[PDB]
């Protein structure tokens, strides 16, 4: 109905990256994904892959019964090393984007304050101008502390 | 030192299909988006689509949608493009390109040698090579004649790529019979005449003809 | 006005196993088998699409 | 195709000239543009990305700007090695695809007339034994590019079997072309001598071979 | 002392099933377990079992030294595949019964409201009549919105 | 009045191991060994009895 | 297609113990509660108890508490009931039954064939079978006499269960000596007389006597 | 036993008759009742569960109700194949156990007198060689069930060694019984002929065998 | 800047043990670690170690190809049994010290009340006298209920 | 006044792997290899130092 | 029954280094802190440092900081102490001790036998043993003379430690040449004279000389 | 060293005497003190820990107190087997190290004069064959400890080659000492007889050996 924020789901509409943002100032909607950390994630994610795939490959029935032994081991050996990095690929994701929260609670300060759900309503009105600076990591706050300090009044 | 190495040129008759490979040699590009862009002879660039294997995106140009399939093998660091229902307009040179990042907005920064794909009603035949003797002229001229080959294109090198200076390899001509022919020449000094030998390498994949003839006085 | 930070979702039906959990649907993964026939490795994130 | 470029540009060595790219709101208007360089028969190289950003290998003489719904690039101190075609590119959200400009061909105000080295090649000996005769006139060493070659049997011209290529750029860039004379050893046994005659900007060069 | 609710413990007294309810209207106590989802749980739980037990079973000292090799592998192989589905049998449980919460927060609406602990006090008085309808999944709410809307007054 | 939703508990002293945790007491499990002598598989839930 | 198949009838002397098995054949019943209910001859049903192996419940009737042990093997899909300190009142037919669900409130919907358990001071002996020739009468009568068997019960089939029509197998009689005897007869047509043969199958587990005699003119 | 049923019921073909089950608050009063069907010597089949609910195999003619502390079941269009005993059942919370009714035996208003096929079996030959003589009178084909058989040596009765079974139902349900005459070949060698005499509802049938 | 408490970090300054306390009455600072449960932790921790290390150790290329087989198995076998008890060594830690919370919420009662972060401010003034009794497990509360009940007034 | 309950931290740079997580830095562990060269076992706790 | 067993005495020349081991025999001490404390001859106790392997603490005395390394092997239940840049003041007896708990505040409750470490410019040589005949005197005296050994210390036992009563082993004397010598004697009864034999065990590790000579009449 | 102890103490059997330990705020002042017992040539035993706490093996006669910045220990019913040195110990936070007291040597009011058993040992026979002669005078059985031994060749003293040990405690504790006479078989071949002369508290004992 409305939109979202993390807590209750991811964003089908955001396609520019794994992680990223979207804003609604009075101009209009528009999903904008974070190239910043979507990249350095993938790079490591990519590095986890080959690091996994680097491990693939090192009396008649004796030979067979052995052949089937390491057909057995290796095949579960893999299964072992699949569930592992899979789970920890997935704590790596959720980690990053709570890190992509500290993102600007260490920047948006007290100008918006947690809606709870993972969104923010500004004591400001933040145009393209402004969300871009957030996205840039630019977001100053001598900005216009004052009005928000006033706007705070609410 | 990454470079993208594409499969050699292929030629198939219309309505058939072709698969082109792009290998990331010297490293992986899996963490990058790779796009396929085609350039028809003497024409502008045309985006076909792209894939970012680890990111999980595969994208297609609208005009080529439903006819093209782009894929990647993460293990081999190779990306593939396959086109179907070929027609004469699909005759072109096909490049593979790597974006600056995982996505297609970024600039394409590593480019393959390019692969020529020719759509012709035709039956592939192999070339015959014959030496061009240092008949003409401190400087001399020698060459190889590449005769009767279908379809395009053929690559020529001399003495295993060891020979680099003053070599010019000509464009082909299409004869009335419909077959290509070509000559390759290099002008090298007259000083080594008699002692030192020249050797020719001619290869063209559709025939997969790689053929060698050495030129003698 | 508002700004939200989000993660990707899509219409992928692909699934994987983790140590802790089974058949989770994720947006993208690569398949490693160029034996027991179960070796999908995740690259994408947990697939939890919004709704509308 | 979504992006607009002039078909061709020219410049004198050392001058600054600029090439423009016009798009709509769907492409450049909301996204960055990348532009590419093409020398003939080889793959493209990336010159600028993210509108004005420049790559490590590229000379400062290339620099960029984009405005509103259009983008343009200036090449200062234009030089001869720069002779090539360069393409604008951008992401298009309507297409959800990458787009390219039509392309712009750059010409550097030519350098003086240079005459060809013409070389004519004999039937290889195996080849006459094979059923064959072919003459290869290699016309080389030419500058700027378009001329006509007429061939004689004795001193008389031959129309039949003659196929002459349209000109191509050499690697340090001036042009060369190829023409072939096709025909069977009886034609050869019978003759004379054979000649390939090249005339450039009204002046003719000839070489001859005999059986 | 009082009773309970999930948060701080399970119910010894509830024996009719794994998951289920208990209510205290003015009539009297009585643990009532949810056959609904206790069944479809077990069915899957049961199916997890045979799916596990389907995997059991596929120079002198060479033969032995091998025999003891797959005595080794298989025996830990199992140990592997025991801790796994055990843990995820146990996220399956807790999952279901938070699903057996959404149960009627998507039904009890705002007529009772979370005690916190996992119980509810009605802005209603809900007799056998009423808890049965909850248990049935019947629980309408044109019921008697009004009085609760009044009762809400509190 | 109130209604509570609950899960079963009992006086079972039986225990199992999980990937994450050791000797958890659960209400019911089946024993698979009709080697190293440790293979109990859980069917019941975590045993966390009320008190009174 | 699930069916519950119980072990055959057993007979043991008092104070001893007996274990009865119920195999879920054609599938598993582990996700169901299975109950044991006993019916003494010409008497009502009596609940003994039940088990739900995956759910984890094992329940007992109050009267049979402490004397009965009910168990299940999930691997074999078989449930077991064992009773101890047998007395004459424990002589009965024992059924295994599956509830509709994991619990005992639900109806019992798949029933075993039933197993007869007989408590008698006694020493088991095996039967001797002798043919009953088609002496009497388009219709004819033939049979097998089952002689001297202890204790009950015995099953009789003809020609491996192949023979189905017009067969009636009689109740046993208990003689003054204390041993059972019986006859089994089938009336089949007179038309096949001479050409076609009749064969008898007699089995009773306590003796585990399964005995065959064929009847001839 | 916790649940109450009439010991026996009777009905005419086609009529509706009903059987009642009375329990206390501890069983039916707070829990559902299931009722079961028993044909002789075979396992029960479930007819109704959850008070009024009916199973896929069961005919609509069976239908149910339970009220307060009692439950009852009606069989409409009573038919002869329905002849069997049916039991009420329920969970009891005080017992924390399942309970059953005493049971109710249903009889369908009989069909006319049908006389027996009597068959008498000879010592098998091996059996006389074995030390043995036994006579088997198989009394078959009877309807409704209780009669007396008296056996003669010559034309004179024999009390000793005679054991006669109490009647049993056949599969399409009418009755058959067995009586055996035990005794040693000398008894046999000596005699006559032997006969088994069946009299039904005052009328007698006889068959005879001779050594 | 200030000090800490669990929630946002452990204590570099506390060296007397794994688990333990620190107090600030008007006398002065001073980290005091809990010998009580730091010991019984280690003892079990120590017992987990040898229990792990108790498992170490039980045609030409046939022998080798086998030798390398259990070089393979055992070496990952270990790797298996390392991640396991490592993770559950680490739920054992966090468990203990939430148990080292119940410590005196079942003792400090309502005389201090959760700062949230894992510290406490007393409705009392608790000198060396007093924190020692907490540490001892002595901490009575006929102590001086009254004043805290008054102090509570705040 | 206040009292806080805390856990140890130090300047150890040592790290281990768990089922769930990778290279966690902990205050102390013992190394078991008196093969694949990865077998560190933790004894200490997760290393999460204050700051000042 | 835990006991700490230390390696035998060692002697090394100054500037060299020595490693001393303390094995927890009969169990593990890994869950305990173990400290190293040194006692120079006729001097007070001096704390060198300690280690608690499972807890993860290794502590050093300030004076010995940077010169001493204390380590433990959890597998072997053995703790090691190594000192470097030895000088004459480092000549002493070194003990290993277990605290009451994982930490160093607690009392040291199990003590090793102690290990003597001697720092001397010197070249180790082995002792020669010669019997001391029961020449002198119900009581008699016999002994072994330990001759020419460097450096200290030597252990003497009689008949494999079987002989326990009335044995006194003397302090060594340092001769002008700089070599130690000693005698060991035991007074035992005169009654067994002739029949029963006495055997001597002499061992001192720096030489690792363990030497046996038996005394005869 | 941080902790203060009297160098030596004495007591009569049965009396109570006390030994003190003074530290500063850095050690005992904020931490518990442990004190240790040493008998000569053997390892220490722990007597008290945590100020006043006593170990399972230790007699109640030992008991403890510590106050302020000092600690002291009383031994009641002092007995002779108690003769040994005992050390105070504590953790020091400034040093971040364990500290020990200087040590206190306890003496029990001696028991009466006891004369030595002196035993003189002959060259072992192999030893004279080996190049050797040595005399071993074993002076044993002595109480309390310090005396002088002078040795004679004939009846004349020998200064050269004589090395005499300083006294050592036996295991049930009274003292013994060793003196050796070194010298070569010619010295031996030549002589006389040899004697070791022990004089204790002014009274002399002698034993003699001859070649």
């Amino acid at each position: 109905g409305a939109i979202a924020g993390f807590t209750e789901g991811g964003w089908t509409g955001m396609v520019d990256g794994w992680y990223g943002y979207h804003h609604q100032n009075e101009q209009g909607s528009g999903y904008a994904a974070d190239q910043k950390s979507t990249q350095n994630a993938i790079n490591g994610i990519t590095n986890k892959v080959n690091s996994v795939i680097e491990k693939m490959n090192t009396m008649k029935q004796i030979e067979d019964k052995i052949e089937e032994i390491e057909s057995k081991i290796w095949c579960y050996n893999a299964e072992l090393l699949v569930l592992l990095e899979n789970e920890r690929t997935l704590d790596f994701h959720d980690s990053n984007v709570k890190n992509l929260y500290e993102k600007v609670k260490s920047q948006l300060k007290n100008n918006a304050k947690e809606i709870g759900n993972g969104c923010f309503e500004f004591y400001h009105k933040c145009n393209d101008e402004c969300m871009e600076s957030v996205k840039n990591g630019t977001y100053d706050y001598p900005k216009y502390s004052e009005e928000s300090k006033l706007n705070r009044e609410k | 030192q990454v470079q993208l190495v594409q499969s050699g040129a292929e030629v198939k008759k219309p309505g058939s299909s072709v698969k082109v490979s792009c290998k990331s040699s010297g490293g992986t590009s899996n963490n990058y988006a790779i796009s396929w862009v085609r350039q028809a002879p003497g024409q502008g660039l045309d985006w076909m689509g792209g894939i970012s294997p680890i990111f999980g995106s595969t994208a297609y140009a609208q005009k080529f949608q439903g006819r093209v399939t782009i894929s990647a093998d993460i293990f081999s660091n190779t990306a593939y493009m396959e086109l179907n229902s070929l027609t004469s307009e699909d005759t072109a040179v096909y490049f593979c390109a790597r974006h600056g990042n995982y996505y297609y907005y970024s600039g394409m920064d590593v480019w393959g040698q390019g692969t020529t794909v020719t759509v012709s009603s035709a039956s592939t035949k192999g070339p015959s090579v014959f030496p061009l003797a240092p008949s003409s002229k401190g400087t001399a001229a020698l060459g190889c004649l590449v005769k009767d080959y279908f379809p395009e294109p053929v690559t020529v090198s001399w003495n295993s790529g060891a020979l680099t200076s003053g070599v010019h390899t000509f464009p082909a001509v299409l004869q009335s019979s419909g077959l290509y022919s070509l000559s390759s020449v290099v002008t090298v000094p007259s000083s080594s005449l008699g002692t030192q030998t020249y050797i020719c390498n001619v290869n063209h994949k559709p025939s997969n003809t790689k053929v060698d003839k050495r030129v003698e006085p | 006005d508002t700004i939200c930070i989000g993660y990707h979702a899509n219409n992928s039906t692909d699934t994987v196993d983790t140590v802790l959990e089974k058949n989770v649907t994720v947006t993208h993964s690569v398949n490693l088998l160029e034996c027991s026939a179960k070796l999908r490795m995740v690259t994408g994130l947990r697939n939890k699409p919004s709704k509308q | 195709s979504a992006l607009t470029q002039p078909p061709a540009v020219s410049g004198t060595p050392g001058q600054r000239v600029t090439i423009s790219c016009s798009g709509s709101d769907s492409n450049i208007g909301r996204r960055s543009v990348n532009w590419y360089q093409q020398f003939p028969g080889t793959a493209p190289k990336l010159l600028i990305y993210s509108n004005d950003q420049r790559p490590s290998v590229v000379p400062d003489r290339f620099s960029g700007s984009k405005s509103g719904t259009s983008a343009s690039l200036a090449i200062s101190g234009l030089q001869s090695e720069d002779e090539a075609e360069y393409y604008c590119a951008a992401w298009d959200d309507s297409l959800k695809g990458a787009v390219f400009g039509g392309g712009t061909q750059l010409t550097v105000l030519g350098q003086p007339k240079a005459a060809p080295s013409v070389t004519l090649f004999p039937p290889s000996s195996e080849e006459l034994q094979a059923n064959k005769a072919t003459l290869v006139c290699l016309i080389s060493d030419f500058y700027p590019g378009a001329v006509t070659v007429a061939w004689k049997a004795d001193s008389s011209p031959v129309k039949a079997g003659v196929e002459t290529t349209t000109p191509s750029k050499q690697s340090n860039n001036k042009y060369a072309a190829s023409s072939y004379l096709s025909l069977t050893p009886e034609q050869w046994k019978s003759h004379r001598s054979y000649s390939c005659q090249v005339t450039h900007e009204g002046s003719t060069v000839e070489k001859t071979v005999a059986p």
